[PDB]
């Protein structure tokens, strides 16, 4: 009689839309600059991967900017790896940027991909 | 009344064109 | 060239804070009334789910809208149902619901719902 | 190759 389904692939499904959208800069509503370089985002899927952008956006003087600049020190390839791992779920790691990750993911806030990037100093 | 688990995908896929 | 690591929980996790995003009314940017009743929600997650939603907000002309109305033949308990669902994964079906709950994915154009729903009055006298 | 993980996010949205 009664009842309750989960779909296991919706969450997944939803994700890969969301980056169909950003792809197409369909609703985005941020400009991140990170130096020289600039990302579209969505605010909301922002803010539900990172701490820091939860609270940039959940301050009232800067809930409706639609630029933000991150700190001067923070790194554009690090910044564009987290982005897209937020997007996608898959986090592109090499030799020659593996601290620049994990220094941008520490600002971020985002502390298990930080864990994972130590962990993957295994073999090294 | 009972949780069931379903395997469906999405028909909704938001072009790329 | 990459090391590549997937997340097997990200996706998840991410629906989930979407989620209290919604029930904490952050950053929700538009009305659905249906009927009666309001429905705060973000856009861009009625976008990923439906494409009904994915074609209104893509009109120019509708875009910037903060308010939408839809179909007045629509149940407003049916659109929650299918609400809660887009931000859940879990669609809740009832004996007493079920009608609504159909018209309304049918409506929201998401079949693997509606399907669901035939698939469900299996269960059926 | 393509390693998997199963970490749960840390980022929690607040209750409040």
């Amino acid at each position: 009689a009664d009842s309750q389904i989960q779909f296991t692939r919706h969450a997944s499904d939803v994700l890969l839309n969301l980056n169909r959208l950003r792809s197409r800069d369909i609703l985005t509503d941020v400009v991140i600059v990170v130096s020289r370089e600039q990302f579209r985002a969505h605010k909301t899927v922002l803010m539900a991967c990172s701490g820091l952008f939860y609270s940039i956006f959940t301050d009232q003087l800067k809930r409706n900017l639609s630029v933000i600049n991150l700190d001067p020190e923070i790194n554009p390839e690090g910044f564009n790896i987290l982005l897209d791992f937020m997007y996608t779920s898959r986090l592109n790691l090499r030799e020659g940027n593996i601290m620049a990750v994990m220094a941008t993911a520490m600002y971020l806030q985002m502390e298990h991909v930080v864990d994972t990037c130590r962990k993957f100093i295994k073999a090294s | 009344r009972s949780e069931i688990i379903s395997t469906a995908p999405s028909s909704w896929v938001v072009p790329g064109p």
